[PDB]
């Protein structure tokens, strides 16, 4: 078991072949031999998500994923940080399941996004399509 | 915890803009230009990230028709290291011309050129296979022909074969020809040179397949032979498999399994890694003349004037096509659609998908019928652009519907 | 008749 720490302190006790699936903890354990190791970007709660999702590895996921965007953009980020390319890329396939097959306005609607194009901005963008 | 978050927006704002393209990516077509008109930062991330140039390539990488018009119409030049607003203006062109081509077929619309093989006394093309390069066609003269491609002239004559060269393969090293003289014979693709001979089988060697060090062979003697090949020129018998009560006309295989087909009226199925008997397929009423498997589909083509479609792992037929009004004598298919040839000298294609499912009524299912060979249709092979078939009448064919 | 390239269960 290696010993991860969270940008708050927390310590976590995680088997080191879940910790070595992101190549980053990997590095470090490897290559700077470090114990425990520092995760200064990575707040405790975020991190235990990521640490169940690191042991289960779809329909699952979706469960999993069933969060707050703000939450899910905290997982895309830790994900990034960590380098972890299966959830990097399972959180950035359900963003664009978001994207996909909306107008314009859903897409807006869904995140929360201010229309910022001029009138003929807008249909200069438009008539390109 | 914020409630709601514009991904695009914030990861580009912490210097993370990869991530916010690679989300972006996923998108179809119609939802990237959804994207586009989001907002303005949305819109420069899609121009800034040459999305419309990403998503183009990523078609290419995953679909042949994507990839055979990249390369026939030369905008494929411009992939894989022209601004971003150039791809997005050149998708919809792209998307009008796949339409035009898949309505060409639906409607048998095509340019037809036509290479008459002058064979001087046996006349007729038994086999053939092709490349954007070159045709190479097996003739009942006894010899192979390989034409250009493009100037349709006759670039080599292998001889050697003592008999009709009744099936063939090629790959990117040699060309491996079976004979009713009951030889195979192994040539160099590049020069022609014979290699290697294999004398097995005591009958007309009536069809072969080859890929990846190992070939099968099978024969009018009722085998079928399963060989291993470690180069052209050491090439050792692995195992012979019997239980083909008549001439083995046709054999595929993959990784799972060995697939041969017979004047018996069946199809027997055989695992690949142990030559073991696993089923056969029955229904057809008569002999099977033509074959081809891939995936968990087999097709066959039979002197029943059917063709029929199988799942391969259960073995139960998922459709029967009625329609041709003689033998059917050589069967291709892709993901699309089946191409069948007659002894009437008649092509037909034919709706996969549709035929895959079975709440098609069975006159949807033929698209067109094909005329313009003057005696049997011995093979053809297609692709999303053309078919090359070539017949007793001493022609191969190129149906071209781009 | 039929071409070399195929046969039935004949004998
Ligand atoms: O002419 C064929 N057959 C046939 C004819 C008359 C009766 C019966 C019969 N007798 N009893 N029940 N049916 C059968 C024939 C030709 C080619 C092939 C093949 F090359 F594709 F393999 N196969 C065939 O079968």
């Amino acid at each position: 078991s290696i010993k991860l720490q969270s940008s708050d302190g927390e310590i976590f006790e995680v088997d080191v072949e879940i910790a070595k699936q992101s190549v980053t903890i990997k590095t470090m354990l490897e290559d700077l031999g470090m114990d425990p190791v520092p995760l200064p970007n990575v707040n405790a709660a975020i991190l235990k998500k990521v640490i169940q999702w690191c042991t289960h590895h779809p329909v699952w996921d979706q469960e999993f994923l069933k969060v707050d965007q703000g939450t899910l953009f905290e997982l895309i980020l830790a994900a990034n940080y960590l380098d972890i390319k299966g959830l990097l890329d399972v959180t950035c396939k359900t963003v664009a399941n978001m994207i996909k097959g909306k107008t314009p306005e859903e897409i807006r609607k869904t995140f929360n996004i201010k229309n910022d194009f001029t009138e003929e901005e807008e249909a200069q963008v438009r008539k390109e399509n | 915890s914020m409630l709601q978050r514009d991904f695009i927006t914030a990861l580009p704002a912490r210097g993370l803009d990869h991530i916010a393209e690679n989300i972006l990516s996923y998108l179809d077509a119609k939802s990237l230009c959804a994207a586009e008109l989001v907002c303005k930062e949305w819109y420069r991330v899609t121009s800034d990230g040459m999305l419309w140039k990403k998503l183009i390539e990523r078609m290419v990488r995953t679909d042949s028709l994507w990839r055979g018009l990249a390369e026939r119409r030369g905008w494929g030049q411009y992939l894989f290291k022209p601004p971003n607003s150039f791809y997005r203006a050149l998708y919809p062109k792209i998307i009008q011309d796949i339409e035009t081509i898949e309505s060409n077929w639906r409607c048998g619309r095509h340019s037809l050129q036509r290479i008459h093989c002058r064979s001087e006394t046996s006349k007729g093309v038994y086999c053939l296979q092709y490349d954007d390069q070159k045709i190479v066609s097996g003739l009942r003269d006894n010899t192979i022909k390989i034409w250009d491609k493009n100037t349709l002239e006759c670039k080599r004559i292998l001889t050697g074969h003592t008999g009709s060269v009744l099936c063939l393969q090629y790959d990117e090293r040699v060309i491996i020809t079976g004979s009713s003289d009951s030889t195979v014979r192994v040539w160099d693709v590049n020069t022609g040179e014979m290699l290697n001979t294999l004398i097995h089988h005591c009958e007309a060697v009536l069809h072969l397949r080859f890929n990846n060090g190992m070939m099968v062979t099978c024969s009018k003697d009722r085998s079928i032979a399963v060989w291993d090949m470690a180069s052209p020129t050491d090439i050792t018998l692995r195992r012979v498999l019997v239980g083909h009560r008549a001439a083995v006309n046709v054999v595929d295989f993959d990784d799972k399994y060995i697939v041969s087909a017979s004047g018996d009226r069946t199809i027997k199925v055989w695992n690949t890694s142990t030559c073991e008997f696993v089923r056969t397929l029955n229904g057809h009423k008569r002999g099977i003349a033509c074959l081809q498997y891939r995936d968990r589909l087999v097709v066959s083509g039979s002197s029943d004037n059917t063709i029929r479609l199988w799942d391969i792992e259960c073995g139960a037929c998922l459709r029967v096509l009625e329609g041709h009004e003689e033998l059917v004598r050589c069967i291709r298919f892709d993901n699309k659609r089946i191409v069948s040839g007659a002894y009437d000298g008649k092509i037909k294609v034919w709706d996969l998908v549709a035929a895959l499912d079975p709440r098609a009524p069975a006159g949807t299912l033929c698209l067109r019928t094909l005329v313009e060979h003057s005696g049997r249709v011995f093979r053809l092979q297609f692709d999303e652009f053309q078919i090359v078939s070539s017949s007793h009448d001493d022609t191969i064919l190129i149906w071209d519907f781009l | 008749y039929l071409d070399s390239g195929i046969h039935s269960g004949a004998t």
